[PDB]
């Protein structure tokens, strides 16, 4: 398992793996969610579902290539899949559709009919998608006023403004030879890629994006979208966490993994060395509920989301769980850090090493384009065992011990209490 | 290992909140610190 | 219009935000409360209790 | 900074010192008040007359 | 408040020991029969103070036809209790009848409770 860069004015990052029996290949741009305004949100993922139209996949069918395309807050990626025997016909099929034409692409019959699809999705998401769009509703209210505070798909008012000149002033600003790197996962040799692009005289546009001028910027806040004919209620809450390349990333995240994920209904789920578990399964007190540790390039957010049909007994769910978060501060013990050391290691490791060249292809895209390297899975793990508790305890008292949150919630959360009587219990009066 | 749990008298959690008895045991003997002088005494 | 849009908050909020000030001086004056409150307790109980011991009359014939 | 480390932040100092502050309070305010008294009423007390009816 | 595991330790120890059992057996065979229980037609299983977690998980387990006989028990039991009078001579619990049904399903549930605890309250090495 080993990685290689490589600057020849493209940057080029590989990850060979001569195991698999797929290869993929494709580029990944350093721009994002975050890099829009409020009148062209939704930009990105209009330019994603135009790189997966019809007549475009059925170009790439009749050679046997598959296409992928994932849009985030701090990135974007176009990915091609092919046998280990045909990565020339996908390269070949990544500098025609994609960088020298797009007047095919951008048809004006191609244009209405993929606008239209796009808008269908974003209407069904508000409606149906409850645990996910209060997450999404948690980013708008904690970075109100702040790139970081866009939703990624876009809102259903900004996207029916958007024209074909829109589509075309984003990709002049953000796809660029600067921004880019071309990446390739699976059964595919380093030299290989390399010499295949150097058979071309590959380069997109020469110049730098434009600089945006507000930083994020963490808000204690709330948002409530009260729905009493739904039959849950659906909160998320969070304090301001680590960004990427933080000297507390790794111990953020494993403080989450300490108390870690819940299934009501699932019978090893309810037998978890976590001590919250003593208290909500005395009066059923939710039915999910899990913990996180989000990075971006600038902050991150840390805390927990949770769904429940007991909804007369909200105020003790909040209060259970923000007691325990007052004990990574006070009474930590170093049983429970053994366990999330393993814990940590084992979801780490799915993550990292999954079968799918997709899946790495957009990890390995991302990693570079921020550090300029990859940190292995070798080097992550000898950082994970050397924290202690006093590490825990030092990192709690600045994040976690009295300080501001923010809070989302939808559907029948009459018994949410307001916000003073949730952000002092972020301290006890007895330490 | 593990030892005598105490019940809920956890010794693990005793010295994990005791060296802060020397001071909640030292908040109410800070308390009658106040509460005994309309009347003389001394004592050290 | 669109719920994930924030009314304007920006003639109440702070030019800084800087967390560290704002806890503290809202807990200097939580403090100060709790400091002359229990003074004023103190000698509240001191006035009743005192107004047992012996009277002036008893004190003359000691 | 950390104003609020140990002066506010630990709470079996935090009610302790709610309690300490409050002791030498209470004779440093009642000297302060006796000695502006007397003196806005100097000449007429009973230590002043006998001063000179001595 | 003493234990049912506590309990079957001493007791146990005494009748295996050859000599142990020749003089408290004897003695506790009287103490039963003056204890009186068995002439309002009760088991001693019956006489169990119940209003604790480990013996509601007990009594849950229970098998329920055992159940239903349990509450005739102690329902007749409860009856004669207030006419101050005892059963007729041939409704008396039997010796041979005085088996402890509830006790494996008390000392199971004890145990797990025990392995619970010791978990929860434990120690790590290198
Ligand atoms: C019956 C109707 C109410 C009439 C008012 C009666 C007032 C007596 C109740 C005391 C009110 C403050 C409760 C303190 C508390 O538990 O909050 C504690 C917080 O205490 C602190 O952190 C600092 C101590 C606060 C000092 C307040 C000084 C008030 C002293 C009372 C003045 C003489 C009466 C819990 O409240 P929290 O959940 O908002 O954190
Ligand atoms: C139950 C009595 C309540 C009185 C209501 C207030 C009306 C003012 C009259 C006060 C007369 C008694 C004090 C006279 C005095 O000399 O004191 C003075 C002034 O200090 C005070 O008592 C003012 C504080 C009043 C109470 C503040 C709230 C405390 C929390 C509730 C207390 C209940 C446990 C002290 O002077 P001294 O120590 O030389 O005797």
């Amino acid at each position: 398992a080993e990685v290689t860069q490589l600057s020849n004015g493209i940057v080029v990052a590989t990850e060979h793996n001569p195991s698999a029996h797929t290869a993929s290949v494709g580029v990944v741009f350093g721009s994002g969610a975050a890099n829009e305004n409020p009148y062209n949100n939704g930009v990105s993922n209009l330019w994603k579902n135009i790189f997966l139209s019809k007549e475009n996949s059925a170009v790439a069918a009749k050679e046997g290539l598959a296409l992928s395309s994932n849009i985030s807050r701090d990135f974007q990626s176009y990915i091609v899949s092919s046998l280990p025997g045909s990565t020339d016909k996908s390269l070949d099929f990544l500098n025609q559709s994609f960088i020298q034409q797009k007047a095919n692409l951008l048809s004006s019959s191609n244009f209405e009919a993929t606008k239209k699809s796009v808008l269908k999705q974003v209407q069904d998401f508000e409606e149906n998608d409850h645990p996910n769009r209060v997450l999404e509703h948690l980013h708008s209210t904690a970075f109100q006023n702040t790139p970081l505070s866009l939703p990624t798909r876009g809102t259903l008012e900004s996207l029916e403004n958007l024209v074909v000149a829109d589509l075309e002033s984003f990709a002049n600003n953000h796809f660029l030879n600067s921004n880019a790197v071309v990446v390739g996962t699976g059964n595919i040799k380093h030299e290989d890629l390399v010499n295949s692009i150097e058979s071309k005289n590959l380069s997109l546009q020469t110049g730098t994006k434009p600089v945006l001028k507000k930083k994020a910027a963490f808000l204690g806040s709330e948002v409530r979208l009260r729905d009493d004919t739904l039959p849950k209620a659906w909160i998320s809450l969070a304090v301001e966490g680590e960004p990427v390349n933080s000297p507390n990333y790794f111990v953020a995240k494993l403080a989450a993994q300490i108390f870690g994920s819940y299934n009501a209904f699932e019978p090893a789920s309810r037998l978890q060395g976590i001590k919250l578990l003593d208290n909500i399964q005395e009066y059923q007190l939710c039915d999910n509920f899990n913990h996180f540790s989000l990075s971006y390039k600038d902050s991150g957010l840390w805390g927990f989301s949770t769904a429940t049909r007991n909804v007369t007994m909200i105020d003790d769910l909040i209060h259970f769980t923000l007691k325990q978060w007052n004990r990574l501060t006070i009474s930590v013990t170093d049983t429970e850090v053994e366990r999330a050391k393993s814990l940590l290691k084992l979801q780490l490791g799915q993550l990292y090493e999954s079968g799918n060249p997709v899946n790495d292809a957009n990890l390995l895209g991302a990693e570079v384009l921020i550090k300029g390297s990859k940190l292995s899975l070798g080097e992550a793990f000898k950082k994970i065992d050397a924290i202690t508790v006093k590490d825990v305890k030092a990192w709690a008292g600045k994040r976690l011990w009295d300080q501001d949150i923010a809070i989302a919630g939808t559907g029948q959360i009459e018994g949410l209490l307001d916000y003073m009587r949730i952000r002092s219990d972020m301290s006890m009066m007895r330490w | 290992k593990t030892g005598l749990h105490f019940g809920r008298l956890s010794l693990r959690s005793l010295t994990a909140y005791a060296p802060n008895l020397m001071l909640w045991g030292g908040a109410s003997m800070l308390g009658l610190f106040v509460f005994t002088e309309g009347w003389p005494k001394f004592q050290d | 219009k669109s719920t994930y849009r924030t009314p304007n908050f920006d003639d109440v909020l702070k030019e800084n935000n800087d967390a560290d000030k704002g806890r503290s001086y809202a807990y200097f004056m939580v403090g100060a409360m709790g400091l002359l409150s229990s003074a004023g307790a103190k000698s509240t109980v001191e006035t009743f209790i005192s107004s047992m011991t012996a009277t002036a009359d008893v004190l003359a014939m000691a | 900074s950390s104003l609020y480390k140990t002066f506010f932040k630990r709470n079996a100092v935090f009610v302790g010192t709610i309690f300490a502050g409050a002791f030498v309070f209470q004779t440093v305010f009642d000297t302060a008040i006796t000695s502006w008294y007397e003196n806005h009423n100097k000449g007429k007390l009973w230590k002043d007359v006998k001063a000179r009816i001595a | 408040p003493q234990s049912f595991t506590s309990i079957a330790r001493i007791g146990d120890y005494i009748l295996k020991s050859p000599v142990l059992s020749k003089l408290c057996v004897p003695v506790a065979n009287q103490f039963i029969n003056l204890a009186g229980y068995k002439k309002l037609g009760l088991k001693f299983d019956d006489l169990i103070a119940e209003e604790n977690p480990i013996m509601q998980t007990a009594l849950r387990r229970l098998p329920e036809d055992e159940s239903y006989a349990r509450a005739y028990r102690i329902i007749r039991a409860h009856q004669t209790e207030l006419t101050h009078h005892l059963l007729p001579r041939n409704e008396w619990i039997k010796a041979q009848e005085d088996v402890p049904y509830l006790l494996p399903y008390i000392l199971e549930a004890e145990a797990a409770a025990k392995e619970k605890d010791e978990l929860d309250n434990i120690e790590v090495s290198k």
